[PDB]
């Protein structure tokens, strides 16, 4: 529940431009500077904007920042490969008295044709309820670009706790892998008689389900 | 060698305490306001703290209170994170960054600026665990209805709860290799790892055909063996 709003991620094709948006209200960016970081695989965050809009030396002039109300945008031009980061905005929030970050924007430079993934949701086995313990497993195969929000149901309702999801991963074929656990008791397991895995990716949803009669 | 090193991470147990500290060369470190911030794996950056140059101005996040401060010493260009009561959310890499420059201008006055976090650290892994040498429980994905789509049904192996890293995973002895998917485990908030492998097979080959994941775990001197078939 990140205070600030970006979006999970963009994507655009070498040499194309892209920009990616931070929302928030009048006690953060509406009036307080923002900045915006770059943080490449495995290392630390790096400043790209500052006051808005400014750039650090030996930041090029491909990154640009702007600002409209409760909203600001990071612009990059140029793409190149080297670009292929995650994204975060900062500000400062006055009602909290504390830094506040972007949840992060992955930005993937388009090396192959988006692909949609793959998802198989299985239930606990009997053996493991045996074992007093109950895991769903959401596997999700064959996508591109290396980014999905999973989001899982208990009777419709949203259920956060128990949740488990990895960082999507490349497989031999390039394209990426995740999955996501749900940890239940069997007595919540076989309580309810639905729960489902929605699986969101570049915009196209699915979603599967299981059920203890099963 | 503008520089910021953390150190005085590690693996801890729940409960327990650390010192974080954060080395600072090549400035001025007095002059300048710093921050920590913290990355869980996989997770967005979330600030911790903030201090002053001269160290009488802090502020964190509400979630540490009472168990984490932020200080430092001028005298030794360090500045130090006391965490208290470590719990599991707190796993992650620890960052500290510059901020604020403090200075006088060529006629006296006193001048500041804020950067934002304009030199970070290169990061220090905090592990909140009492993980340690543990061989998987494997459990049969079966195949179904539900993970079936016309010809083709998928099956799997579960591996839970191991630690650590890595587990292998075969198929009736590595003979088969065509569709066999073994994914990225997943590090749970205990400190123990999970993953599970899937082989996609034709739906006509469910009744005849034998299926066996072979789990291999060598820091446990583990292995299973386990058959995977539908469920009665």
């Amino acid at each position: 529940q990140s205070v600030l709003t970006q979006p999970p991620s963009v994507s655009a094709a070498p040499g194309q431009k892209v920009t990616i948006s931070c929302s928030g209200s009048s006690s953060n960016i509406g009036n307080n500077y923002v900045s915006w970081y770059q943080q490449l695989p495995g290392t630390a965050p790096k400043l790209l904007i500052y006051d808005n809009n400014k750039r650090p030396s030996g930041i090029p002039d491909r990154f640009s920042g702007s600002k409209s109300g409760t909203s600001t945008t990071l612009g990059i031009t140029g793409l190149q490969t080297g670009d292929e980061a995650d994204y975060y905005c900062g500000t400062w929030d006055s009602r909290l008295s504390a830094v506040v970050f972007g949840g992060g924007t992955k930005l993937t430079v388009l090396g192959q044709p988006k692909a949609n993934p793959t998802v198989t949701l299985f239930p606990p086995s009997s053996e493991e309820l045996q074992a007093n313990k109950a895991t769903l497993v959401c596997l999700i195969s064959d996508f591109y670009p290396g980014a999905v929000t999973v989001a899982w149901k208990a009777d419709g309702s949203p259920v956060k706790a128990g949740v488990e999801t990895t960082k999507p991963s490349k497989q031999s074929n390039n394209k990426y892998a995740a999955s996501s656990y749900l940890s239940l008791t069997p007595e919540q397991w076989k309580s309810h008689r639905s729960y489902s895995c929605q699986v969101t990716h570049e915009g196209s949803t699915v979603e599967k389900t299981v059920a203890p009669t099963e | 060698q503008v520089q910021l090193v953390e150190s005085g991470g590690g693996v801890v147990q729940p409960g327990r305490s650390l010192r974080l500290s954060c080395a600072a060369s090549g400035f001025t470190f007095s002059s300048f306001g710093m921050h920590w911030v913290r990355q869980a794996p996989g997770k967005g950056l979330e600030w911790v703290a903030v201090i002053s140059f001269d160290g009488s101005i802090k502020y964190s996040v509400d979630s540490v209170k009472g168990r984490f401060t932020i200080s430092r010493d001028n005298s030794k260009n360090t500045l130090f994170l006391q965490m208290n009561s470590l719990r599991a959310e707190d796993t992650a890499v620890y960052y500290c960054a510059r901020d604020r420059l403090n200075y006088y201008d060529s006629s006296g006055y006193y001048h500041y600026k804020y950067y934002g976090m304009a030199v970070w650290g290169q990061g220090t892994t905090v592990t909140v665990s009492s993980a340690s040498t543990k061989g998987p429980s494997v459990f049969p994905l079966a195949p179904s209805s539900k993970s079936t789509s016309g010809g083709t049904a998928a099956l799997g192996c579960l591996v839970k709860d191991y630690f650590p890293e890595p587990v292998t995973v075969s198929w009736n002895s590595g003979a088969l290799t065509s569709g066999v998917h073994t994914f990225p485990a997943v590090l749970q908030s205990s400190g123990l790892y999970s993953l599970s492998s899937v082989v996609t097979v034709p739906s006509s080959s469910l009744g005849t055909q034998t299926y066996i994941c072979n789990v291999n775990h060598k820091p446990s001197n583990t292995k299973v063996d386990k058959k995977v078939e539908p469920k009665s």
